[PDB]
């Protein structure tokens, strides 16, 4: 309703309760508040109103200083309706973060400390004080360089060509009065603010100002052509006029301010398997508990099993259990896995998986109480999960558990050696290159893995891209060459991003390995990291320990670029409904906000326009079962027209694009479609327009399109541009996300309504001379997209899936399967093909090169396969349906034709293509 | 030697059967699924609005606390001064106060109570999960048994569609 009844806690002790106005900022709640309580006992002692603040308990269950008291009581959301008056006392910045932290993280920060965790302390402790500092450096920098960290230059792939005289629009900042001049497509920025001052002298440096396209957060500077730069490329194209305003530095400063050793403990390993607690089992059978110790995919010894213990929820059995294995040969990334089964004198119930080693190195003693994760019946099928992650099930109150005790070994206690220990170990130790040669140059088989470890001084000198070949024969149950392998791997010479990706892999669990990677990943440019970006963030759900490289990585490079940061963000924000992420994502999100308090500004208002949208959404879907679509639709209207609402969803950065601004709702423009999960079409005022959807998960649309715009990237490298549309795609949420409309646009289905309506649709959109320009972008466009389909298996591809532009582009959307999810042919439409055609039934000139720029396409993306392949192997981190195992990889791998040389696969496409075209027809 | 059957159409005729049946049996797993972890996020909720309750009475408690320590004073005051108006005004405005926590209590308690019938829940949709994965597992190594006999025999693709599809 309108009203709710508040309780106001005086800090003379006494108690107020009445009803406020739900939307009533907490300011007028002030006021209200004063006025009744000068009739209530106690009254003279209070000092004025401005010198307290309330204090509520919030959502997160955490106690919150509300500081701001402009916002509204709906807005603030407390538990209950309770606020009690407080000091305005102590570091209130640092009480003011830490809330709104909890707030934009989903998790409270409370529930790090409830866990009572050194690691969790430490990674706080330590991610905490790195982030602020980077912030405090940043905060030094000068305008120049904060605009980078800010804003940094969103350039076309060119950079990391013509020559043309096209006109730019050039005003000021507060001047209405705008320049229309001439300026070169190869002129840099700076000259181009040299002209609009001599204009302005006519009627203050060239050097203390900088270029906005107005509307937008994107800046033009630096040592770079005009036409590199998208904003221009883009104008270029389309023929328009690109509208810049030039802003002055000191504006841009403005938003800048507001014992015993491990080898000799010779010692077999084992453990007490003490009690199973919370099992919900069938009564009839009984109950196993398996066991292996792991690294990596290898098992380091032979698996060993619990007795048969009768099934009921406190299962008892005080074993030791014992493998094959000595604590001496323990390498550091060792994982003790369980898996318990009910088996009929079979079903896996639940594992568990255990580091032997802790986060500081020390072998662990004592008890252990292990909270298990239900094992999902799948295809492979396996007695353990050794690929689970090591983290413990947080639902401790309901979840089944194992306690077991890991023994006392010495009676001081022992860690891993250190680095100066394993390269002293590790230091000693025509014809066999033959061998070798033929196993590397071109799984394998124990008499090769023999030969490669003989020989693997001879691999780091002649073929040293085979590391991860080599990392892979290595015993990593034997801890002589587990310190010989480490002793090369310090020495081993930098290898290639793409070198670097493979070793991401779950295959590759050591922490040396991984410090080599990210190493090698380094030289990465903040352009090309971002293509990579959601991969990377997927690969620490492989990671033992909460302090690791890559975080570390991934901080440092989100706190040196806001785009990363940004979407760095949504990535771990879009998943802190996982249980088995949301502590290590927590406490990431938590370090990364603290070293950017301005871009919390920015994402706390995109999470309030997303939780409105939610609720919007909801209240639509429970009105759609009801009443029909017009009644509906003005429903949402008036919905959204509430001050709480349009306020929410207004002015704000885009999640999809923060650069872009969505400024005015346009509550008349927006609407929705009664579908599978009812997804809104928001429109705002250069008027850009989102869908937001509730019900399913778009990740794997995202990571589709991610792979259409790497795939338009490396083409675009090579000159070739097939003028796609990869639209921006984003989880936020669970089964939340949100998706960049693209304008003036429509779906093939309701273009077609002789049936040359593709052709006249393009006619009476690109009338006259316009039409040949229409279609050479279906042609691009449409080979583009051709290859890409075919190339990852997606299928279901109908008129209402394909849409095309104005411009003529053509592009697919809701890519909900892929990988074959059976081979998927490569397709040719015959309308396709009559468009390219231009409405002929033979045009063999036009026909060939399109031909053509399908086979380029082709011949590019199998070039850059490793790369699909490897982003791909890392992809299996997300736990996708389509992409769970090798198969899904392996249909990549036969989609380029890797195993076939260049001209085999060539011939191989043409064969395809050419049976595509008779099926055309057919 | 090696040991380790009638007509390819009932043997292809129980492939179409028991692909059916795991088909079915799997979508009534995923079900489950479905309601394991809803469930399990909503107890998590539900777990931190018991936190949520337990720092507002905390509050209230310290309210109460200052109200013992604070008023003290005042309440010697208005003694000796015959304000026995404004004596029974803060002790009452007090009693209304322990009033407003019993209402709290017994709302975190109402809570309590739901939160252990969900834990219920819980277990036995894990208790029906863990009697559904050995049907599960059984019908698909079935399937597949079904299959590479039949791919063994030479049995056409095509076919061996049709009876999975
Ligand atoms: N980028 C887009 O402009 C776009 N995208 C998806 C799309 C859908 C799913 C996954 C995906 O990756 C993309 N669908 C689109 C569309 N434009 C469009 O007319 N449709 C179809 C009809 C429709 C969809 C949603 C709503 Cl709310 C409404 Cl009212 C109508």
């Amino acid at each position: 309703n309108q009203s709710v009844v508040v309780d106001f806690l005086l800090p003379t002790g006494v108690y107020l309760n009445f009803p406020v106005s739900r939307n009533a900022n907490l300011s007028t709640i002030k006021q209200l508040l004063w006025h009744r309580a000068q009739y209530e006992p106690l009254f003279h002692m209070l000092s004025g109103p401005e010198a307290y603040v309330f204090t509520c308990i919030n959502q997160t269950a955490e106690q919150q200083e509300l500081e701001d008291e402009q916002r509204r009581l709906c807005d603030v959301q407390p538990f209950l309706p309770v606020l009690r008056l407080v000091a305005r006392e102590g570091d209130r910045v640092k009480k003011l973060i830490n809330s709104q932290i909890s707030l934009l993280i989903g998790k409270g920060l409370h529930e790090f400390d409830s866990l009572c965790d050194p690691e969790v302390n430490d990674f706080r402790a330590k991610m905490c004080q790195f982030c602020e500092e980077a912030a405090a450096r940043r905060q030094q920098l000068g305008w120049e360089a904060w605009l980078q960290y800010s804003f940094p230059l969103q350039l076309e792939p060119s950079a990391q060509l013509p020559n043309r005289a096209l006109l730019v629009n050039v005003k000021f900042e507060g001047s209405e009065e705008s320049f229309t001049f001439q300026v070169s497509t190869k002129d840099v920025p700076l000259a181009l603010m040299a002209c609009a001052l001599r204009k302005k002298a006519t009627v203050e440096q060239p050097e203390d100002y900088t270029l906005q396209v107005n509307g937008r957060h994107e800046y033009l500077y630096g040592s770079y052509p005009l036409c590199q730069f998208q904003y221009i490329c883009s104008c270029l194209h389309s023929g328009l006029t690109p509208h810049l305003t030039m802003v002055h530095s000191s504006s841009i400063l403005a938003m800048r301010d507001e014992s015993v050793s491990l080898w000799s403990l010779e010692q077999p390993f084992r453990i007490e398997l003490i009690q199973g607690s919370k099992v919900n089992a069938d009564e009839r059978m009984k109950l196993v508990v398996q066991a292996g110790l792991f690294h990596g995919n290898e098992m380091l010894c032979k698996t060993v099993s619990s007795s048969e213990v009768s099934v009921c929820s406190e299962p008892v059995w005080k074993q030791r259990l014992e493998f094959d294995i000595n604590i001496c040969d323990l390498p550091r990334m060792a994982r003790l896995c369980f898996a318990l089964y009910a088996v009929i004198e079979d079903c896996p119930i639940a594992w568990a998986n255990l580091m032997l080693f802790d986060y500081k190195d020390q072998l662990k003693t004592g008890e252990r109480c292990l909270y298990m994760w239900p094992s999902v019946p799948d295809e492979k099928g396996e007695l353990l999960n050794p690929t689970g992650t090591v983290r413990s099930n947080p639902n401790t109150d309901s979840a089944a558990a194992l306690l077991i005790c890991l023994p006392e070994v010495a009676p001081h206690p022992v860690y891993y050696p250190a680095l100066e220990k394993i390269l002293e170990l590790g230091r000693h130790s025509e014809e066999e290159q033959l061998q070798l040669r033929e196993i590397l140059e071109r799984e394998l088989y124990e008499h090769e893995k023999d030969l490669v470890w003989k020989l693997r001084h001879e691999v780091q000198e002649h073929f040293p891209e085979a590391l991860a070949r080599l990392l892979l024969v290595t015993k990593w149950n034997k801890h002589e060459d587990v310190a010989q392998m480490l002793y090369l791997l310090c020495s081993w010479p930098e290898l290639p991003v793409l070198s670097a990706l493979e070793l991401l892999d779950f295959s590759f669990p050591d922490c040396h390995v991984g410090s080599f990677a990210i190493k090698s990943l380094r030289k990465l440019t903040d352009d090309e990291l971002f293509q990579y970006l959601l991969q990377l963030v997927q690969v620490l759900k492989y990671e033992s320990y909460l302090d690791c490289e890559l975080t570390k990585f991934l901080l440092d490079r989100a706190l040196a670029n806001r785009k990363i940061g940004h979407f760095l963000f949504w990535h771990l924000r879009s998943e802190m409904h996982v249980p088995s992420v949301a502590l290590r994502f927590g406490l990431i999100l938590e370090a990364y906000c603290r070293g950017s308090t301005h871009h919390m500004k920015v994402l706390m208002k995109q999470g309030e326009a997303l939780s409105k949208l939610k609720a919007l959404n909801d209240f639509v879907k429970l009105s759609s079962q009801k009443t029909p679509k017009p009644q509906t639709k003005e429903l949402m209207h008036l919905c959204m027209r509430q001050e709480a609402y349009l306020e929410a969803l207004s002015h704000l950065q885009s999640p999809l694009d923060p650069s872009t601004l969505l400024a005015e709702v346009c509550v008349e423009q927006c609407t929705f479609m009664d579908s599978k999960m009812k997804p809104l079409w928001i429109m705002y005022s250069g008027s850009v327009g989102i869908i937001f959807k509730n019900g399913d998960d778009l990740r794997q649309d995202m990571l589709t399109l991610q792979m259409i715009q790497l795939m338009d990237v490396l083409w675009k490298q090579e000159g070739l541009d097939l003028r796609m549309t990869p639209y921006g795609c984003l989880p936020t949420g669970d089964r939340t996300g949100l998706i960049e409309v693209v304008l003036r646009s429509d779906t093939i289905a309701n273009i077609q309504l002789n049936k040359d309506a593709l052709l006249n649709w393009l006619k009476s959109k690109n009338p006259g001379e316009a039409l040949d320009r229409a279609i050479e972008e279906f042609t691009l466009s449409c080979a583009g997209y051709c290859v890409a389909t075919y190339v990852l298996g997606i299928g279901d591809r109908h008129s209402d899936n394909i849409m095309i532009r104005e411009s003529g582009q053509l592009f697919h959307i809701d890519f909900g399967h892929f990988l074959g999810n059976e081979r998927v042919p490569f397709i040719l439409t015959y309308d396709f093909v009559h468009v390219i055609q231009q409405g002929k039934t033979n045009n063999s000139e036009k026909f060939e090169r399109f031909r053509g720029y399908c086979e380029r396409a082709y011949t590019i993306l199998r070039r850059h396969g490793l790369l699909f392949l490897h982003l791909f192997a890392l992809m299996r981190a997300a736990g996708l349906p389509e992409l769970s195992c090798s198969k899904d990889i392996q249909y990549l791998k036969d989609s380029l034709a890797l195993g076939k040389t260049e001209e085999e696969a060539l011939k191989h496409f043409r064969v395809k293509f050419n049976e595509a075209l008779r099926e055309s027809w057919k | 030697q090696q040991d380790q059957e009638d007509n390819i159409e009932a043997v292809g005729k129980k492939l179409h059967e028991y692909n059916t049946q795991f088909q079915e049996k799997s979508r009534e797993y995923d079900r489950l699924y479905e309601d394991y972890t809803r469930t399990s996020q909503e107890i998590q909720m539900k777990r931190t609005a018991i936190e949520a309750f337990n720092e507002t009475i905390k509050i209230f408690e310290e309210q109460c606390q200052t109200q013992e320590r604070y008023s003290k004073e005042y309440i010697e005051k208005f003694k000796r001064e015959g304000n026995e108006t404004e004596i029974q005004r803060i002790m009452h405005n007090y009693e209304k106060l322990k009033s407003r926590i019993s209402e709290i209590v017994d709302s975190r308690r109402r809570l309590e109570e739901d939160l252990k019938k969900q834990a219920a829940e819980y277990r036995e949709i894990d208790k029906r999960m863990n009697s559904i994965k050995p049907d599960l597992i059984q019908l698909r190594k079935t399937r597949d048994q079904y299959l590479m006999w039949l791919t063994q025999k030479g049995v056409r693709q095509k076919k061996l569609n049709e009876w999975l599809g």
